């Protein structure tokens, strides 16, 4: 019958829950103890961005690693620069609920997110000095939560009907619809190559799709609760996720299971982004105790906690010359640590 | 034309300085109120500029109340030094120092007649007018503080160390022989239109305010008549008992009371006893005015935990 | 020392011996005062108010100050 | 129906079986291999001075 | 001034891109949003039918109207098919909670389950929303419609069917307020919020005017916490 | 998109004529307006500014005071008001626009251009050629010398080239240093070096025929060079 | 209570003179002084045989008869 079936699957979940071990002879804390220490970073204030009248709900770096945008629930969504705080744009959504914001790898196209999931796609670099939207991305029935851009033409709006779609903008369809989750999926992150992307979703499972085909190729299920924010490595072999379990949980991609826990017994408190640096050493995560941790990517250890916010850290971003450390807290204020 | 030995009338004069020593008593009690109004009333000007975000009309009018009361506090030492012995310096000094107690007189009581039109408007007009306080809440502050220094342009201008008999030296405002008779009208028009103007808009207003408060029904409506209840009756407490006796003598000057040494010498008493009365209102200004709400209970113990 | 009264309310008027009376005291009516004010006063501690506007009272207050000039 | 897609579950799981694994040890070395040798152009562990900075005050 | 001919007018840009941000927080903050909760079929598209002024936004619509100078913002959650906990952070700071119930589902089942009656669902549902972490100081309008439907209903089938005790009589005057009374016990905190409900029709006017009536409270009570009153 | 543009005739000296520029295809206030002439002789000099929502305003030296310039957001015009002009303000009168943030493009667009005609410190842009007659094929290469050092403390060197078609209103080609403006062909490559530059063209068309203004951005008054003329 | 037995005494203007206090034959002490406080505030004991300090006190005492 129906158990019948399932005593397969269950069966095979054990064949791949034996198959994990089979290969775990060392984690990383026991491999990575004839190393040094990364000491204390203690990071400064270095500019501070102060311009919307609401909470910030992301930020993301451009990939000229200067200007950047921060889309915040009063229905703006600025693009600043980091060098001299100036807005390049201001602009004024059509619904004022945004949950993400992403910004592209040209540089051209920035993208809101929404509560009424429909991911509208902005265009910048154009003639009438305006912003205006190009497309708007219609098609999912849940809420919108992480939309990171492939490039000009390929957007993978992840959204709260457990379907991570991936659009196409000239024409307005999809192109795929990667199912399989569960739980309504929370963030997703591409890899460097842009050939896979992780998502986790709402029932502690994390998963690595591909781009070209559409099925998921592994499960990763190590948390306990809800993951909140995910992001790779920077060589696309690793990605470390962000739960409200307040642990931080670097898994990998090839030996399929979880590497280490980032846990402090102090912090009780959620996790809302994560952003490995540069090198892939100070995995930094934005817990929702007003704080935002430095861990040590190797090591379990912390390094120099980053607070001055007077609310949640939102989001983080690390910029892809591996120079500062936006956060984007719940009082208005972004904070670019370096 | 002739010869007489009655010489009975009794119509001498009468200088005594008051018993249960004053004029060292009263250097004590503003020595009391001047480190308690620096450390109390600084407190305000923390907790206003410490998070840079609170920026309402109620969020800056606090800022020159505890501003305006802190310069009021500027004086106090050298006005207490004074009032034991005598004016000690020059002109100069005090054509400033009754400058600066003047300037912090008005607006230590106007900002008091416009926080209060101000939570008229944040009250009873909650729909229409109030866009009203926080477009002009500026310009309405400078308008106040441009005010007080018209009002105290009649101290700088007629200020100077004088002098007589039997009364160590301290200054007054005016040239001639109508030096008290115009004295007396430098006094009662600025001391009413500094008084009598904000008290009747305040209790015309803090009315209206009561009046809407006791007709809506919130959770905590039983607190909020507490504090309006309160602010009127220490602002009255404050500057009624100083202003009724600084009335009575006027009266006294022209016509209308009788006079007799013992009389005048119990105004003198009277006047510096309820001068007192005037300054303790510099003392716990910000304890009704900031340090009774949610906001700053919530704001001072915010850092003191970070700090 | 809050507020200068003057020294004098009432006055004597009624006429008797500049002769009889040893001190003086004169005030003017500078940055107090509304009138110059004459306080006047024997051995015998009772001093008096002085109105120099009776006719009488120009009379006293300079025989005296000339009977000052007696001794 | 609802068979269906479990049934799809199932063979979802006979992809999952399938993938190579490298060792956990190996696999943390090659993660250790990038770390170090990129570390030393990561300005958030090497802290630079405020002349190549671009955030500079 | 240490800055190029071009940065110059870039900084003029960015105090004409700021000039146009904080004169429009002073033109949201003046107006008050309204989140709109409550069943699908619980009426919730009636009350958006009193007054209105205002396909793709399946999730989220929203209804500008205005009374008496106050735009009010009715923010329909009702396509959500999602999961609460994760996207009601976004609607603190709202002005107030318009909530909803039907009253005539005391003896209507639920639809899935012959058992855990509407009303008692709509209990637990007002209950984790009255008592979130995020709806503290803000107060719940509560709205209890079909009372056209409800009293004629009570007459010829019992009350006591959904509540197990409540040994009263019959009447819409006595029954409707033991339910009017059984909600607003269920919120843990009580002072820091108010729940003001109503027993609206589903053709007459006064609603309108009633949910005036309870947003100039709150904005009161949002000003005597700033002026330092409260 | 256009600026077209009205107003001129023939005025006699000591006069005034309001120059009028209905800006009709964008959203006009953002873009601060600049005013350029060009002397039926001579080369491009800078007359006037206004920035973004009229806020600064400033002038060339040669036509200080003399001339005011306003701005019409809603009517979405633009006006230069001359008073008492001479006999060298004869010209043809271009209505540019600009927008300044990070990675713009000043002076992309240009105006279709008045005539007006009359009746009887600052940073110098040397152009060492003049009038090279090229053929199409060859890779030429084109020079431009400046007096101070245009690299600021910021990386930018603000050197806007320019073309102008004969006849037709000049466009943009290169922004602030080999960087090139929407819609023109990868053969336009530029080079600086802080005080020397060069605009190097890979193959040439014949549509590339014209003169080629350097122009420098880096303070007002914003001085043209001398273009070289393009020939066969 | 005679006081200042010295001729501590200076040639000034009738103009800083506010207030004077003469003392005549008394019991205490048979001198004859006369005490003056100078627009500054001063004491000052003065001279009646000396013609321009004796003759001072009636001309600001003139200078107060007038009123
Ligand atoms: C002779 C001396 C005593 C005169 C002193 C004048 C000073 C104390 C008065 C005159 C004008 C007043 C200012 C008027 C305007 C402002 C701006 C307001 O945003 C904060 C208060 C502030 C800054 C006031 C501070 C006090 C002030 C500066």
């Amino acid at each position: 019958e129906l158990d019948q079936l399932r005593q397969e699957a269950e069966q095979l979940k054990n064949q791949i829950r034996d198959a994990r071990k089979a290969c775990a002879d060392a984690t990383l804390s026991q491999i990575t103890n004839n190393i040094d220490p990364v000491g204390r970073i203690q990071m400064r204030t270095r500019r501070t961005l102060r311009g919307h009248l609401a909470k910030i709900y992301a930020m993301h770096w451009g990939t000229d690693s200067r200007l950047l945008v921060s889309a915040s629930q009063d229905g703006k969504l600025i693009i600043w620069d980091s060098y001299t705080t100036n807005k390049v744009h201001a602009i004024p959504l059509r619904s004022s609920w945004v949950m993400t914001c992403a910004y592209a790898p040209s540089g051209n196209y920035v993208a809101c997110g929404g509560l009424d999931n429909i991911c509208s796609i902005y265009n910048l670099k154009t003639r009438e000095g305006n912003v205006r939207v190009s497309r708007e991305l219609a098609g999912h029935t849940g809420y919108l939560s992480c939309c990171r851009f492939l490039d000009d033409n390929q957007i993978v709006t992840s959204s709260g009907d457990t379907t991570c779609a991936l659009w196409d903008i000239e024409t307005g369809q999809q192109t795929t619809t990667f199912t399989g989750h569960t739980g309504d999926v929370m963030s997703l992150s591409l890899a460097p190559d842009t050939r896979l992307f992780v998502s986790g979703a709402c029932d502690a499972s994390a998963k690595l799709w591909d781009v070209r085909e559409g099925m998921c190729r592994q499960t990763f299920t190590g948390h306990e609760s809800d993951i909140n924010a995910i992001c790779f490595f920077p060589n696309g072999n690793a990605f470390a996720t962000g739960s409200d379990d307040a642990t931080c949980r670097l898994f990998d991609l090839r030996a399929d299971q979880e590497l280490m826990t980032y846990s402090h017994d102090n912090i009780i408190c959620g996790i809302t982004s994560v952003s490995f640096s540069k090198s892939g050493r100070l995995l930094l995560a934005g817990y929702d105790d007003f704080n935002c941790n430095v861990w040590d990517a190797l090591k379990a250890d912390r390094a120099g906690v980053l607070a001055g916010h007077d609310n949640r850290v939102s989001c983080l971003g690390v910029t892809d010359d591996g120079m500062a450390v936006a956060t984007g807290s719940w009082d208005s204020f972004l904070k670019i640590w370096n | 034309s002739s010869t007489l030995p009655p010489f009975l009338l009794d119509a001498a004069p009468c200088e005594p300085e008051s018993l249960e020593i004053n004029k060292y008593f009263v250097v004590i009690i503003y020595a009391l109120v001047f480190l308690l109004s620096l450390l109390g009333n600084s407190l305000v000007m923390l907790v206003i500029l410490y998070s840079r975000v609170g920026r309402s009309v109620t969020d800056v009018y606090l800022l020159n109340l505890a501003l305006a009361d802190l310069l009021f506090a500027l004086t106090l030492p050298i006005w207490a030094a004074s009032k034991v012995n005598g004016w000690i310096f020059g002109t100069f000094l005090c054509k400033v120092v009754s400058l600066l107690k003047e300037v912090n007189f008005y607006s230590g009581i106007l900002l008091l007649a416009c926080i209060s039109v101000d939570r008229y408007l944040a009250i009873v007009h909650a729909t229409r007018t109030l866009t009203q306080k926080r477009y002009l809440v500026k310009f309405i502050c400078l308008s106040i503080w441009g005010l007080s220094l018209l009002l105290a342009l009649p101290v700088l201008l007629f200020r100077r160390t004088v002098y007589s008999s039997n009364v160590s030296p301290a200054c007054y405002e005016d040239m001639g022989n109508n030096t008290a008779n115009w004295r007396m009208l430098l006094r009662i028009l600025p001391q009413s239109f500094g008084f009598i103007v904000p008290l009747l808009i305040m209790l015309f207003c803090y009315g209206f305010t009561l009046r809407t408060l006791f007709k809506a029904h919130m959770g905590q409506k039983h607190r909020a008549m507490r504090v309006i209840f309160a602010v009127v009756l220490i602002f009255l407490l404050c500057w009624l008992p100083y202003n009724l006796v600084l009335l009575a003598d006027t009266l006294m000057r022209t016509q209308v009371i009788q006079e007799t040494c013992e009389r005048r010498n119990h105004i003198d008493r009277a006047l510096d006893a309820t001068e007192i009365l005037g300054i303790l209102h510099s003392c716990l200004n910000p304890l009704i005015y900031a340090f009774i709400g949610q906001k700053f209970r919530h704001g001072l113990l915010k850092i003191l935990a970070i700090h | 020392a809050k507020e200068l009264r003057c020294q004098c309310i009432k006055t004597y008027s009624k006429p008797f011996h500049p002769k009889f009376i040893k001190e003086l005291r004169v005030i003017e009516s500078g940055p107090h005062c509304a009138n110059t004010e004459i306080i006047v006063k024997l051995s015998d501690g009772r001093e008096l108010c002085l109105d120099p506007k009776e006719n009488w009272v120009q009379r006293v207050v300079e025989k005296f100050l000339k009977r000052a000039e007696n001794s | 129906a609802s068979i269906a897609q479990a049934r799809k579950l199932v063979e979802q799981l006979k992809m999952e079986a399938n993938i190579d694994r490298i060792k956990v040890s190996k696999a943390a070395a090659d993660l250790m291999a990038y770390c170090e040798a990129h570390a030393k152009e990561d300005p958030l562990l090497t802290p630079v001075p405020a002349s190549e900075n671009p955030f500079r005050e | 001034c240490t800055l190029s001919a071009e940065d110059k007018a870039a900084v003029e840009r960015s105090k004409m891109i700021d000039r146009n941000l904080r004169e429009d927080g002073e033109k949201a903050a003046r107006e008050v949003k309204l989140l709109l909760l409550g069943a699908g079929e619980s009426g919730k598209s009636t009350i958006v039918k009193q007054m209105k002024i205002i396909v793709k936004t399946t999730g989220i619509v929203e209804t500008h109207f205005t009374f008496k100078d106050l735009h009010f913002k009715m923010f329909d959650v009702g396509g959500q098919r999602s999961e609460r906990k994760k996207w009601i952070h976004c609607f603190e700071g709202v002005t107030a909670i318009i909530f909803c119930v039907a009253l005539s589902d005391y003896d209507l089942v639920l639809a899935e389950d012959e058992e855990m009656n509407r009303m008692h669902e709509s209990m637990k549902l007002f209950d984790s929303i009255c008592n979130n972490k995020w709806f503290t100081d803000t107060s719940i309008i509560l709205f209890l419609n079909k009372k056209d439907l409800f009293e004629e209903k009570i007459k010829k089938s019992p009350l006591t069917i959904c509540y197990p005790e409540y040994a009263g009589s019959n009447t819409y005057e006595e029954a409707a307020a033991y339910i009017q009374c059984q909600f607003e016990d269920l919120n843990k905190r009580k002072d820091t919020k108010e729940i003001y409900t109503h027993f609206t029709c589903a053709t007459d006017t006064k609603n309108v005017q009633f949910v005036f009536d309870a947003v100039t409270d709150v904005i009161i009570k949002n000003n005597l916490k700033d002026c330092g009153l409260f | 998109v256009q600026l077209v543009e009205s107003g001129g005739g023939l005025v006699q000296p000591g006069g005034s004529r309001k120059l009028s520029c209905s800006a009709s295809g964008f959203a006009f206030s953002s873009f601060g307006m600049h005013w350029v002439r060009q002397a039926p002789e001579k080369g491009l000099e800078w007359v006037a500014y206004i920035s973004s929502g009229s806020g600064t305003i400033y002038y060339a030296d040669t036509v200080k005071g003399r001339f005011t310039i306003s701005r019409d957001d809603p009517k979405n015009t633009l006006f230069l008001q001359m008073t008492s002009l001479r006999s060298e303000d004869t010209a043809m009168y271009y209505c540019v626009r600009s927008i300044y943030y990070y990675g713009s493009s000043p002076f992309d667009f240009w105006g279709q251009g008045t005539t007006l005609t009359v009746s009887s410190s600052d940073i110098v842009m040397t152009q060492a050629t003049s009038s090279v007659p090229v053929t199409p094929g060859e890779s030429v290469s084109i020079s431009c010398r400046s007096s101070k050092s245009l690299l600021h403390s910021n990386g930018n060197t603000y050197l806007y080239w320019f073309l102008q078609r004969p006849g037709q209103s000049p466009q943009l080609l290169i922004y602030r240093m080999s960087n090139l403006a929407s819609g023109v062909p990868d053969r336009f490559s530029g080079s600086g070096s802080g005080t020397a530059f060069t605009l190097t063209i890979s193959r040439l068309e014949a549509e590339d025929v014209g003169v080629y203004y350097c122009m420098q951005h880096l303070e007002y008054p914003l001085t043209f060079g001398a273009g070289t003329k393009l020939e066969l």
